[PDB]
């Protein structure tokens, strides 16, 4: 047999884009980097790019 | 900009009327949806193709 | 296998309407909104 | 690119050939100005013997005169490239001659020269450059099979490496070349997937291209589609504001407001009729669109009163009643007629039922085909 | 060359055009163009609020983002009722009618 | 670093010009160029920019294609990559700055 195995990403997030308020860039900017990549990959090859896995956020304390 | 967003807002507000309105219905009299919504046969019959098309 | 000799022998998928009409809906409509 | 030769050529010389449009006055005015003004003296001798014009000798001959000369010239200084020149410049020369070939309409020295500049030229721009030349003439004289024959050329070409605005180039010229063939599905997707991107100015004018783009949407794609590409789409929306008679067209259809749509249908035949690429095509192009329209409108019933659907259609009873006689007949539509009360029932299939009729059919085509095989092997 | 100032009148011009048109992505991007070339000189108070309004247009147009939508024309409205300008009515039906189509009337 | 465990010790300086041409062309090739897209241009703009910022470069034009529904890269786009790729931050503080004269 073969049994099929974690840790984190099982606490399923509550907040919302409707929740956040604001930062339209930093949702664009996010979104595309993080989601698009995972949602609508095919628009990504056809300009012929690498999604950028990597992104950093400055900021406020808060 | 006013004009266009407030005949749209007018669209959905009519498909929800008749959403609502037909949902304790199977075969109904168009007559009746125009009463229950008072608007026009001619209008109601127009809206309701477009629904289903 | 035997070629049956005893038989003596556009790129346009066209498929019919090659008819004959009053042209196809030119006159037929203007006819149509003149006698209604 | 250049234009080479003015398709404006040919859509005078077409236009000139409908029997309705051959005493126009004003046409005829402005295709001897091209004709003059370019020098196209073998084209002219074609245009006067086929149309049974009377040659006007006077200019007929300084015109002559000018082409005769201009070639002479160009191929002196072929003829110096080549004693004096490396190929960079003889393939110049020879670019030059066959330039003035197709300009002045010469068609079998043009189809030569560009033939041989061709198998001199190693630059894959250059030849590109040369078999749009070629896709161009090919298309000014419907010469179906040149046509074809330089598009698989210019499909290897650029297969064997390209730039993307020789690419929307080929994408516009294969679907002129679909609209030729009758082909609207892949016109549709080409001027769709090129709309935003229209660089071939030669062909036609932008306008012209956004009309051509809404006509084969509208007879080749779905309402879906439609709506996300067309009436939702930039561009193709955009320059609807300067054409009016074509938005409401679309619209009409759109909306399913169908008598303005019969309306912009008799308008849009009787522009097509005129056109040297839809003319023939025009009787097709009127029927899909009436059958995509009651299609339409039967979509949303069962059972609707000839009465009624003559009112929507801006008609009346009797024309309603041939019209679908016929379309039933040829097997379009999905409704019957009954005409003691007069009311049109739809007998559209169910799911299942579609399902089951194209089992049967499909497995019909396995089935022969399989027949075929065994009974050929077996034995 | 110089007034870049004018260089935003100039963006912001071609951008209503462009919505008037109906090309939404390109009157987009034209307002996008606009506002980087506005942070980086001086907004008098006409400007910025012009910016925003025509912000506000966009997003309500396009995005179906109506809070956002409000939230510039809000800017415009208070904007054009410091500088005491004729359109601030304009600006606060357009607030109106964010408030309308949010579905929180 | 001695000579019998690291015989050779190659470096990469960052791209020189043409060099980063090179690069440009490299990961440019899979993308939609208009005609009149001058990768040297862009070259000389992105002095002494790493094959990282190059690879950036490329991949932020693209993005900003992405942006506008559109499947075209310009040189204008470009230009907007290497500047947001690019972005050299300095140090505000004239002071800090003047303290060496």
């Amino acid at each position: 047999d073969v049994l099929p195995p974690m840790l984190t990403s099982d606490q399923k997030p509550d907040v919302m884009y409707a929740d956040i308020g604001g930062m339209d860039i930093q949702k664009q900017e996010v979104r595309e980097a993080v989601e698009l990549p995972l949602t609508h990959f095919e628009l990504y090859k056809q300009i012929g790019i690498d999604p950028p896995r990597g992104v950093l956020m400055y900021g406020p304390p808060g | 900009i006013i004009s266009t967003h407030l005949a749209k807002l007018y669209d959905n507000l009519l498909e929800q009327n008749l959403i609502r309105v037909i949902e304790p219905f199977s075969r109904v009299q168009i007559e009746h949806i125009s009463s229950l919504i008072k608007l026009s046969k001619a209008d109601v019959e127009r809206k309701l193709s477009q629904m289903i098309l | 296998d035997d070629e049956f000799e005893e038989f003596p022998a556009h790129v346009w998928e066209d498929n019919w309407d090659d008819d004959n009409v009053e042209d196809d809906f030119s006159n037929q409509l203007r006819a149509e909104l003149e006698k209604h | 690119l250049p234009k080479n030769p003015d398709l404006r050529i040919a859509q005078l010389r077409f236009l000139l050939s409908l029997p309705e449009h051959r005493g126009d006055a004003a046409v005829r005015d402005e295709l001897m100005a091209a004709v003059r003004d370019n020098n196209m003296a073998p084209y002219y001798e074609a245009l006067c013997k086929s149309l049974d014009w009377q040659i006007d000798v006077d200019l007929l001959n300084k015109m002559k005169k000018a082409n005769e000369d201009e070639l002479k010239r160009l191929d002196e200084e072929l003829e110096d490239a080549e004693k004096n020149l490396g190929e960079s410049e003889i393939r110049d020369a020879m670019m030059a001659k066959a330039e003035y070939l197709c300009r002045i309409g010469d068609k079998e020295g043009a189809l030569t020269a560009f033939r041989k500049t061709y198998d001199k030229t190693v630059a894959l721009g250059h030849r590109l450059d040369i078999v749009f030349y070629l896709l161009r003439i090919g298309l000014f004289y419907m010469d179906n099979d040149l046509i074809t024959r330089n598009t698989e050329k210019a499909k290897s070409l650029i297969e064997e490496g390209g730039d993307w605005d020789r690419r929307n180039r080929l994408k516009v010229y294969q679907g002129l070349y679909c609209v030729a063939i009758r082909d609207f599905k892949q016109a549709a997707e080409l001027f769709l997937d090129t709309v935003s991107t229209f660089t071939s100015y030669e062909l036609m004018d932008y306008k012209t291209f956004v009309t051509y783009t809404v006509y084969v949407s509208m007879i080749a794609l779905e309402r879906p589609d439609l709506r996300e590409k067309v009436i939702k789409g930039a561009e193709i929306l955009e320059v609807l504001h300067s054409l009016p008679a074509v938005r409401q067209y679309l619209f009409s259809l759109y909306e399913c407001r169908y008598s303005v749509f019969f309306q912009s249908l008799a308008v849009v035949e009787q522009e097509m009729k005129k056109d040297w690429l839809f003319a023939p095509h025009y009787r097709y192009y009127v029927r899909e669109m009436r059958i995509h329209a009651y299609s339409q409108l039967l979509e949303s019933y069962r059972s609707l009163t000839l009465g009624y659907m003559a009112e929507a259609f801006g008609v009346g009873v009797e024309f309603i009643d041939q019209e679908l006689s016929r379309f039933i007949a040829a097997g379009r539509l999905h409704c019957k007629i009954d005409k003691v009360n007069e009311i049109v029932e739809t007998n559209r299939p169910d799911s299942k039922n579609w399902q089951y009729q194209e089992t049967i059919k499909k497995g019909d085509l396995l089935l022969n085909r399989v027949q075929k095989l065994s009974r050929v092997i077996n034995m | 060359m110089d007034d870049k100032a004018l260089l935003v009148e100039v963006q912001l011009l071609e951008s209503k055009t462009y919505h008037a048109l109906s090309n939404l992505p390109k009157a987009r991007a034209a307002l996008t163009s606009a506002r980087t070339t506005a942070n980086a000189i001086y907004c008098p108070p006409k400007l910025q609020a012009t910016l925003d309004m025509q912000s506000g247009i966009i997003h309500a147009a396009e995005e179906k983002d109506w809070k956002t939508a409000y939230s510039y024309f809000y800017e415009a409205f208070e904007g054009y009722d410091s500088i005491d300008s004729p359109k601030a009515i304009t600006s606060l039906k357009y607030m109106l009618l964010c408030k309308i189509m949010l579905n929180t009337p | 670093l001695r000579p019998g465990r690291i015989d050779r010790k190659i470096e990469f300086p960052p791209p020189n010009e043409e060099a980063r041409l090179d690069i440009l062309k490299i990961h440019s090739r899979k993308m939609n160029l208009t005609r009149g897209i001058n990768l040297r241009k862009i070259a000389e703009l992105m002095p002494g920019a790493s094959g990282a910022e190059v690879k950036g470069v490329c991949t932020e034009a693209g993005m900003y294609a992405l942006r506008e529904r559109r499947v075209h890269v310009t040189q204008e786009d470009f230009e907007m990559a290497v500047a947001k790729v690019m972005q050299k931050d300095s140090e505000k503080n004239m002071s800090i700055k003047k303290l060496w004269k």
